[PDB]
């Protein structure tokens, strides 16, 4: 995230066909050879904005983590819309709890079964999105066995 | 206790997301713990006194008379007949007032008619009953209100 | 003062508010607060509050988010039906006047039926029979204009008595009629709904009765694209006429959302700003729930900026403004995560650009409304009304009036700001902190004083004095300014008990002595000068002691590093005036200590200072 925050500033001014202060000395040698284009900057701001997401994710902010994360239809938004339902429903999943309550917890546990049957039904038609998968595609349909004997 | 309200008013959440306000939509099962707790912590030193001029756990149910405020009572019974979906249409309002009323007590807000005692009773009992929850959730809403 | 006379009296209700709620009292009402000023004003203003208390007297959800109370179908529903209430009102005062020259006049004849006074209506706004009306007349007026205007003004049951003794000529609409009057929300059943309306739509289309037309499709909420202009003339009366006919879950529909959003987007301000009468549009916005519209559109109008911003505060006391999260956004703007029928209010800004112009000469009156800023943060983590309050006083000055003037004999009279927080540890230092980074720091001492960090205190309290020691303290010198404030300091913080590390603190007390040390000298008392310095073991006067004075210079502060060369060529001085008037002995072996000690001391003008050291010691021999 931080160095995303670094970036988006530069992009932006690259959005809008302008110049970057080319640096002195620089620890990195620059190269023209894969300067930014604008072809792919939408995209950088995208990954960026799920890398936001998962960190607010990790640090308590779900609500916007899956409010920004439902937003965009990626496979990697899956595998951590999946990881972060199944968390919600599996530590309220067996406690003496209120009955509706438990509704809703197993209602969860449906949406993480959804989310992982797209990511295999996406990946196993497309290659591409095979080499997108957060983690390896045997681990998702490892986590969907025990997701459903559950 | 909770499981006990958690009998009565089902799905009925434990901590209300919109604390903000003490708008009675915002009514959670903590509220009604947190006032039961104080009916009867009340109750028990209002019937103590009473003795004291004159056991007082041998009553059978009949036969004892109303234990808590009449107020109390007023407010157990809107909230109830609010929740249960058996209200009036036109006492709506003010069945709602009603327990928005007292909202500000059971949380410990302005102008709150809490004696310190009644207060840490009710911090160190929701401790103890948070202490002993096995899931976070309810651990962290318990030791929060504490 | 920068605050006009309407702007004035709304700040002191502002503060009532503040003082409910700073003394814990009951929540009173913010709309009602406002009102009161209202009044004082032409009823332009009047009739606004009036549209704002009934358009924010809904039955909520307390302690539930803004955002979802405006969501909720149940909320969504409720608005519509007070906006319709406040439009029937509204025109019922408008036929009042209408018919009587003043509502005084109407009100001591007394207000007539509402069945009355439309037949008293009717006789101005039609004096002569129209053509083209139909089902004939009832006691002397067309059967179709009194229904009409009865239910413009929201009597029902005024116009449903017109029905009764018409009922050979209305043929099945009056049990049609009576089923709308009974049903809630103004709504007939699918089955008698749909009986009317392809009724209406089979051969009465164009019917040259214009009153009837609009009853039928009041009744039946269809024809919404026919703004049934020849009754509906006036703005009011088409949003009554529409908001009549709204409808919730596909042809000849229309829903709040597409008519809210439909109003403004197609005829925007344009359209109903074009007669440069600009609560007309506000009306539009705010009866048609779109309140950050119109609180932003109308805080835009120089002249009625107080209004807006007071507007948004009772949206935002009830729970019902739409707040903007990002303060960087402009301050009207849709969230890219939100449906598009909703805009956002940027309330930081808002209230930010309203105080900039009081804020200068009115601090008093700024901070009542900094005050609704304290529930929010910024990127940083400062609390908003904290920050706004070091602003104000980085800019304005203001010392003595907003932290509360920390007098010279140890009282702490309190400021305007300790109303609303008794946590005034940081800001003070925040305000210290920024004028000592201004090299104010006169200043910066007496706000860290005022918060009693004597840490800060005495540390820039020695740097005021290093420079000042050796100078000559005359009447309203800069040293006498400062000596004067750094005993004040000294005895506030012995009396109190005060103290900050001994480092800061050995030096400070120690800076003191040697003031007076050269206040004693400068004055001519050579034996109370010379006593002072030797109790301060600064300087050795034994060859003894040579050793241990020396390895003390290494580890003292540079304050009084600074100053030694001025304390050996007085001291030495001292001895040489008392050797012109055994002694002679004791004085020549002083005048040698001080010269092995300036020798093996690297310090400040060591070269003049040396070589006069030594000269002074000659001459006594």
């Amino acid at each position: 995230v931080h160095y995303w925050k670094k970036v988006l500033p530069l992009l932006k001014i690259i959005k809008k066909k302008n110049s970057i202060p080319e640096p002195i000395d620089p620890l990195f040698k620059h190269f023209h050879s894969v300067d930014i284009q604008a072809s792919e900057i939408v995209e950088y701001e995208e990954d960026a904005h799920i890398t936001f997401a998962i960190l607010d994710a990790v640090n308590g902010n779900i609500e916007d983590a899956v409010t920004a994360f439902e937003s965009i239809k990626s496979v990697v938004s899956y595998w951590n819309l999946a990881l972060i339902f199944h968390r919600k429903a599996e530590d309220i999943e067996n406690d003496a709890l209120s009955p509706e309550e438990q509704e809703e917890c197993k209602n969860y546990l449906r949406k993480t079964r959804d989310y992982l049957i797209k990511i295999i039904d996406d990946s196993d038609s497309n290659l591409s999105v095979v080499k997108k998968l957060p983690v390896p595609l045997e681990s998702v349909k490892e986590m969907l066995n025990s997701v459903m004997q559950e | 206790i909770r499981k006990w309200l958690k009998q009565l008013f089902h799905h009925l959440p434990h901590e209300t997301s919109r604390l903000e306000t003490n708008a009675p939509e915002s009514i959670c099962i903590l509220d009604l713990e947190v006032f039961l707790l104080g009916v009867v912590y009340t109750s028990h030193l209002q019937l103590k006194e009473k003795c004291n001029s004159h056991q007082p756990l041998c009553l059978p149910l009949p036969v004892c008379k109303q234990l808590c405020t009449e107020r109390q009572k007023s407010w157990w019974d809107a909230v109830c007949t609010l929740i249960h979906r058996k209200a009036v249409p036109g006492n709506v309002a003010k069945l709602r007032l009603l327990v928005q009323h007292e909202i500000n007590t059971l949380r410990a807000q302005e102008k709150h008619g809490l004696q310190p005692a009644l207060l840490v009773h009710w911090a160190e009992c929701l401790q103890k009953t948070g202490s002993g929850l096995n899931s976070f959730y309810d651990q962290r809403e318990y030791m929060g209100r504490s | 003062s920068s605050l006009d006379n309407i702007e004035m009296a709304y700040a002191r209700q502002i503060y009532i508010y503040n003082e409910k709620i700073v003394n814990g009292h009951l929540q009173p009402n913010l709309v009602d607060l406002c009102a009161s000023v209202a009044e004082l004003d032409d009823k332009s203003i009047s009739d606004m509050w009036t549209m704002v208390k009934q358009m924010t007297d809904v039955l909520l959800t307390p302690a539930t988010d803004a955002l979802k109370n405006r969501s909720s179908v149940e909320v969504r529903m409720e608005f519509v039906r007070q906006a319709l209430a406040y439009l029937e009102q509204s025109y019922k005062n408008y036929t009042l006047v209408t018919v009587f020259g003043n509502l005084h006049q109407a009100q001591l004849g007394g207000v007539p039926g509402t069945y009355q006074l439309v037949r008293s209506f009717l006789n101005i706004k039609l004096p002569a029979p129209l053509p083209g009306l139909q089902d004939g007349e009832v006691e002397g007026h067309p059967v179709w204009a009194l229904i009409y205007y009865c239910m413009r003004c929201g009597d029902l049951l005024a116009a449903s008595q017109v029905v009764n003794r018409a009922q050979h000529q209305l043929g099945e609409f009056k049990t049609w009629f009576q089923e709308y009057m009974n049903s809630k929300d103004r709504r007939l059943s699918p089955a008698t709904e749909n009986k009317l309306r392809l009724h209406y739509r089979r051969a009465l289309r164009n019917n040259t009765d214009p009153y009837k037309r609009a009853v039928y499709c009041i009744i039946g909420r269809c024809d919404v694209t026919d703004n049934q202009s020849e009754v509906a003339d006036k703005t009011e009366d088409y949003l009554w006429l529409k908001l009549n006919q709204v409808c919730f879950d596909p042809q000849d529909r229309l829903t709040l959302s597409q008519f809210q959003k439909q109003l403004l987007e197609d005829y925007g301000e344009s359209h109903f700003t074009v007669n440069q009468q600009p609560f007309l549009y506000f009306q539009v916005l705010f009866l048609t729930a779109q309140f950050e519209a119109a609180v932003a559109f109308l805080f835009r109008m120089e002249r009625l900026r107080c209004h807006a911003v007071h507007v948004a505060l009772v949206l935002f006391e009830l729970k019902l403004l739409l707040k903007s999260s990002g303060q960087s956004a402009q301050l009207l703007s849709h969230e890219p995560g939100d449906p598009p029928c909703l805009r956002r209010l940027n309330f930081v800004r808002l209230l930010m650009l309203y105080t900039r112009k009081f804020e200068s000469t009115d601090p008093r009156e700024a901070l009542q409304y900094f005050y609704f800023l304290r529930d929010e943060k910024d990127s940083q983590g400062e609390n908003m009304f904290l920050r706004c309050v070091s602003e104000l006083v980085i800019e304005s000055r203001e010392f003595d009036m907003i932290l509360g003037k920390l007098e010279n004999d140890g009282s702490r009279k309190p400021g305007v700001i300790d109303k609303f927080t008794s946590d005034t540890k940081p800001i003070i230092n925040k305000v210290a902190s920024v004028a000592e980074n201004k090299g104010l720091f006169e200043e910066a001492a007496k706000l860290y004083d005022l918060a009693k960090n004597a840490d800060k205190v005495l540390e820039l309290m020695n740097k005021l004095l290093s420079p000042v020691v050796p100078q000559i303290s005359a009447p309203q010198s800069n040293k006498e300014r400062l000596k004067n404030m750094a005993l004040s300091i000294a005895e506030r913080y012995r009396a109190q008990g005060i103290s900050a590390n001994k480092f800061v603190d050995s030096t400070f007390y120690l800076l003191l002595d040697l003031i007076t040390f050269f206040d004693e000298y400068h004055s001519g008392h050579i034996d109370r000068a010379f006593d002072i310095i030797e109790r301060l073991k600064l300087v050795p006067l034994n060859q003894e002691s040579v050793e241990e004075r020396v390895a003390a210079f290494r580890n003292f502060s540079d304050e009084i590093r600074h100053n030694l060369s001025e304390v050996l060529l007085a001291t030495m001085n001292i001895l040489f005036t008392q050797f012109k008037r055994d002694r002679d002995s004791q004085l020549r072996s002083q005048a040698r200590t001080l010269i092995t000690f300036a020798g093996m001391i690297p310090y400040r003008t060591s070269g003049d200072t040396n070589a006069r050291l030594v000269q002074m010691e000659v001459l006594m021999n």
